[PDB]
């Protein structure tokens, strides 16, 4: 379906 | 890649049975597949029929090379549905993973891919929400013909979502799959026959491979003939060595067997043989020690089942046709119940009085619902598929329409019946047997004149007029009752007793009866007019009321020693507990 | 990585496996075929699936089994390590790959896998590199190495189902629930472990009484797990105690009452004082129900026979109808039942089931349904609580359907769900009621004298019910009209919840038993019963009043008399500020 | 609440399902229990294996507000985990269970909560008190079978009226100060 996505960045 | 597998590769190191047989549906794939466009062959067939087992059939075909060369370079691959779809957390992932791999397959040419079970992917859903949107990767495949993709689905699954669809059939061709003969299926076992015995030396007998077929067909009536014959075979190769740890015997015998399928069946092993001369015989006397009484109507019903049982009898008319007529209430009914436990057959006890309506007649030959479920189907249609050898206890057979009496007509004869759901029943097994009640309302029904006149009617004079001269043209043969006997009836009361004692001995109590009460309370609760209808009702109200009371707190709590005995001024069972 | 479960049964960590003997003996048997050799062990959530696994390699080093799998040593898998032990990536392909080897070239090892259906997609976190199942597939087709597999009932439909090429490959063992006797040596056996960590010493009579109690109230989940958690708990509420575990050991009176705070229900019910009960319950039958004296004996005995054993087991505890006009207590008489013995009540009402579709919701979907959306309300009542009242009124009015379950149900003591296998109604009363026994015509006859046409003896229902419902029931129970007195006794009821009413606004009201005789007779009605005495009591009563309260004498309160007069044939109103 | 006290500290003693778990409907007053559970420790009337227990209670959006990173999530929980088993007498009373269901893990990782505390649990040096509904539970909470082990139902109902009333006159001194008025007796029935 729409699903949001939060991503993360690298530290 | 590493999703499908490779079936042409797995040929080169084994894993594939012969293919016995179906060499035309082989034929009408490899005629198919080299068709430009259209080439994607389906295969329409029920579970355990087989389907699949053709497919790896032309993988061991291409590598042996006994196929076209065009289609000799061919290779075939196996998508693995599970695997795909059991990684996915969300759709997207499916689709993606899915166009790597068709893309993978389109730079190679001469790929073929076999998705079992199609109809999964393609649509009608309910699994998880329903993964109807795998269709759109199959679409372009089938468009573009860069490769062809053969498929495994059902008569049910195909017109409920291929037919209807016009973009996947008309890219898609019929392949009909049929179980095959019994003649076939045995050939097919003695292919397959020299894997098992090498898998744990012991050999098997053509007497058993011919007894496996006919024994899983005649009892387990929810698998299909090839499936669930291999696990009678692969069964009795496990049970053979692992049960008798003592005696290692590699020889199987027809009685072995019995006691495989008697555990998936779960019905005694002595009716699951399949042995009429033994069964015919025993039947007759099985009936007497079990059921006391009207002994003679064993003796006429046993004979005439075993003229259309011998066998020479045409059995498209059905097996047992036996229309009782007279009394109601007694044993006609209780011989059935052994006769069927004695089988082993599920005795279906159907009713006229709830169909007597026009309509209802319907729910007979057609959904009871009268809905789109599809499912449903007829109440008469669906119970003999159910059981295809199990007998119809017809009752209140007065109380039915012209039309009712019009479909039994079509079974004595066409031996076969159409419904609205379509589907066909076979009635080669299958007993019949009916009950006439209308003999025991005249007798009670009042005489309109000054003085009573006795009427002692026969079970032959209602027939005569209720019933059209055609029906009894078609009947095999009518019985007849008057009264069991006098003492009989006093031997109920005992075998009610037999029970009920044996109630008791799980209470650890102990009662006896007057042998004078026993014999008055029989005729109390026994009538004519009523036969044994409300015996069984009068021997529980004589004791379990006085005894209920007491048996909470009193004696009866440890050993009983109850007595009971009859006054002859009052006529009423005395009751007095001794622990 | 790895666990070893042939190593654990040698030292004796597992205690000796009791009963299922049947269930080893069918599981080795698709053990040894050739193909379809995944036993796949289906049963409900603590109903011992993974002792099953353990207990058949117990009885492998002690010898009592098939020599043909005595040599085989069963194994199992790490599930913690393997599904977080290796976060990374790659390590999983290579590990696993170590135990492909171990895997093959040994026919005879054998690997046992709990929870087989969490492991149907596995291996990484979000790619599809390789999945756990998928990589044993091609060696499972061949049938070298066999696997076995447990999964509950429900998700054995919900996934396995899907993918008949994997439900192919294993094989269907259903798993029954032990019994009593086999679950006491289970509990009996695992005793020791608990006693030391409590400190206490439970005695042979406390166990066994305890699975008689609990599954006679708890019914959330079967008796291997049911029977842990009473011995768990009993033991940490003894050493619990005010100043130094006052009580050591472990008698019946403890688990007597930790079943009850588990339950929430009151003291003294697992006393089984269940013979008392039922001789005082009658006579207050009477008092809070006026009149049917004569079907208080027909309900009453008919429990003693049931719980006295004289029925068939199978066979439902009573399955009775109630015949009569209406307001004549049949409605009254269940409600006090369910209460005086403790039992919860579950009524359905067969008007909303009148249509046929509506019948086959009640216990969802013969031919079969989909979509989650818990279809057959009735069976779901059922399993939540087995013994119960089951009140089905109006059943004349119900579709002749709904009759033809009942005689399944009923034969057997058991009714089938779409999903449900089976259910418990053995313990559940069936008692229905119906209106049809009372019907009189409105107009009596064509004749200057009327004829008293009395209601035939139950002949009317049997046409209209069928011949075989009507045998299958335990009784036949009838209830007649209420005496004249019993009426003058029910107005006092509906006077009551007046006064309560009045007490809300400080009100007194006195009315006279001569006045209470004009409305018994004008309330209660042959044909209506007490659904008229209502209006009456709103129209004499409180009517009149309402003028009053709201712009009156009463305004603010005061006393309220009423009385007759012969000479107008109506009551008399009478207000006191 | 005096019944439904017992159930949960019978259920943190015993050795295995350690974790109790208060299913309710909204309002009962699960999370009363939970939090009137550590006032009754300081005030001493508990057993005295309970008294030396510390209860803690669990912020979700306030671990979840600095996540921005690689394993700042995991860390973080990883972290509060070793003080628990340390310790061995401490309870982490987390309201809405169901929802670390699905939280912690946007993409890729999946690393839920859940997954990480289940090991923990199967050990039992760990005890967690949990709160759901009924369909929360059944919907979510079921699901997750897993979990489910670990946890011991406890089934909670609204109180009777008689209960009520006592209720409302312990907490009527608390509500008469914030408001300045003296509630009678009559007024509260
Ligand atoms: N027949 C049995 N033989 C030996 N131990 C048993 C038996 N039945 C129950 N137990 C004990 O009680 C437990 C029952 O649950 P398990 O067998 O562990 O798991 P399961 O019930 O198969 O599945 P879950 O509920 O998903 S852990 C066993 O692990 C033993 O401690
Ligand atoms: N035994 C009690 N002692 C004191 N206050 C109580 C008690 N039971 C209920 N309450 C009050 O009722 C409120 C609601 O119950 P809670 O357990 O806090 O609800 P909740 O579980 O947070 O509700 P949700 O979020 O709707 S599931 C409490 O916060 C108290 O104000
Ligand atoms: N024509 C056939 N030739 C050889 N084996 C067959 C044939 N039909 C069925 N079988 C056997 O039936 C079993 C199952 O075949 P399979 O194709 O997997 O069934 P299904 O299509 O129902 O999944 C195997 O033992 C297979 O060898
Ligand atoms: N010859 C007989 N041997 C054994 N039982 C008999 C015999 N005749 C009658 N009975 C018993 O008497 C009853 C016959 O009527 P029944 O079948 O109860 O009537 P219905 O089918 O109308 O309920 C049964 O209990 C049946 O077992
Ligand atoms: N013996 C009785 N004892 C107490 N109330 C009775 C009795 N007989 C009739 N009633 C009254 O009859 C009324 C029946 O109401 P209800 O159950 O709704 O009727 P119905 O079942 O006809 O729909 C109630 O006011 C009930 O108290
Ligand atoms: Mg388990
Ligand atoms: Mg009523
Ligand atoms: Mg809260």
């Amino acid at each position: 379906e729409k699903v949001r996505d939060a991503l993360k960045p690298p530290s | 890649e590493n999703f499908t597998t490779n079936l042409n590769q797995l040929a080169r190191v084994g894993g594939i049975d012969p293919l016995i047989g179906r060499e035309k549906e082989l034929e009408r794939a490899i005629q198919v597949l080299c068709r430009r466009r259209k080439n994607n062959p389906l295969l329409v067939g029920e579970s355990g029929v087989g389907k699949t087992a053709i497919a790896e059939g032309l993988a061991w075909r291409i590598v042996q090379g006994d196929v076209p060369e065009v289609m000799a370079d061919c290779t075939i691959y196996s998508l693995d549905i599970g695997s795909l779809l059991a990684g996915t957390k969300y759709r997207g992932d499916f689709e993606k993973r899915f166009k790597a791999l068709l893309k993978q397959l389109e730079q190679d040419t001469n790929s073929i891919l076999f998705i079992d079970e199609i109809h999964t992917i393609i649509g009608a859903g309910a699994a998880s929400g329903g993964q109807v949107d795998a269709a759109n990767l199959i679409k372009p495949l089938l468009s573009s013909g860069k490769i062809r993709v053969i498929g495994s689905t059902t008569y049910q699954e195909f017109s409920n979502i291929f037919e209807k669809d016009r973009a996947l059939a008309r890219r898609f061709q019929k392949i009909d799959i049929t179980e095959p003969s019994i003649e076939e299926t045995v050939q097919i076992i003695n292919g397959l026959k020299p894997k098992y015995e090498a898998h744990h030396d012991v050999r098997y007998t053509a007497k058993a491979v011919r007894a496996a077929v006919e024994l899983a067909v005649k009892y387990i009536n929810d698998r299909h003939l090839p499936d669930k014959a291999i696990d009678v075979i692969d069964e009795a190769g496990a049970r053979a060595r692992l049960m008798p740890v003592s005696k290692r015997k590699k020889t199987v015998n027809v009685a072995d067997i019995e006691s495989v399928v008697a555990r998936i069946a779960r019905i005694p092993e002595k009716s699951v043989s399949q042995s009429d001369r033994d069964t015919l015989k025993n039947l007759g006397d099985r009936l007497k020690m079990l059921v006391f009484g009207q002994d003679k109507a064993i003796e006429a019903l046993t004979e005439a089942i075993k003229m259309a049982r011998a066998g020479l009898g045409h059995e498209h008319k059905p097996v047992g046709s036996f229309l009782f007529a007279g009394p109601t209430g007694v044993g006609k009914t209780e011989v059935t119940v052994q006769l069927s436990k004695a089988l082993g057959i599920e005795l279906l006890r159907f009713d006229m009085s709830e169909y007597m309506e026009r309509h209802t007649v319907s729910r007979l030959i057609g959904a009871p619902p009268g809905y789109v479920g599809f499912d449903q189907g007829g109440l008469l249609t669906d119970a003999v598929i159910k059981h295809p050898h199990a007998v119809l206890l017809l009752d209140e057979i007065e109380k039915a329409h012209p039309d009712v009496f019009n479909i039994l007509l079509q079974v004595m004869d066409n031996g076969t019946l159409t419904d609205n759901n379509g589907r066909k029943a076979d009635f080669r097994n299958v007993v019949l047997v009916m009950t006439t009640n209308a003999g025991v309302r005249e007798t009670e029904r009042k005489s309109i004149g000054l003085i009573h006149q006795d009427n002692s009617t026969d079970a032959m004079e209602e027939i005569k007029k209720i019933f059209t001269p055609e029906f009894r043209n078609r009947l095999d043969n009518i019985i007849w009752f008057d009264h069991l006997s006098t003492d009989v009836i006093h031997q109920v009361v005992d075998k009610f007793i037999v029970e009920l004692q044996v109630q008791l001995d799980q209470k650890g109590v102990s009662l006896e009866v007057s042998q004078e009460a026993r014999n008055w309370l029989a005729e109390k609760g026994y009538d004519r007019a009523m036969g044994a209808r409300p015996m069984a009702r009068v021997i529980q109200d004589n004791l379990k009321k006085p005894l209920a009371n007491e048996l909470l707190f009193g004696s009866l709590v440890d050993g009983g020693q109850v007595t009971v005995a009859l006054d002859k001024e009052k006529n009423e069972l005395t009751y007095g507990f001794q622990s």
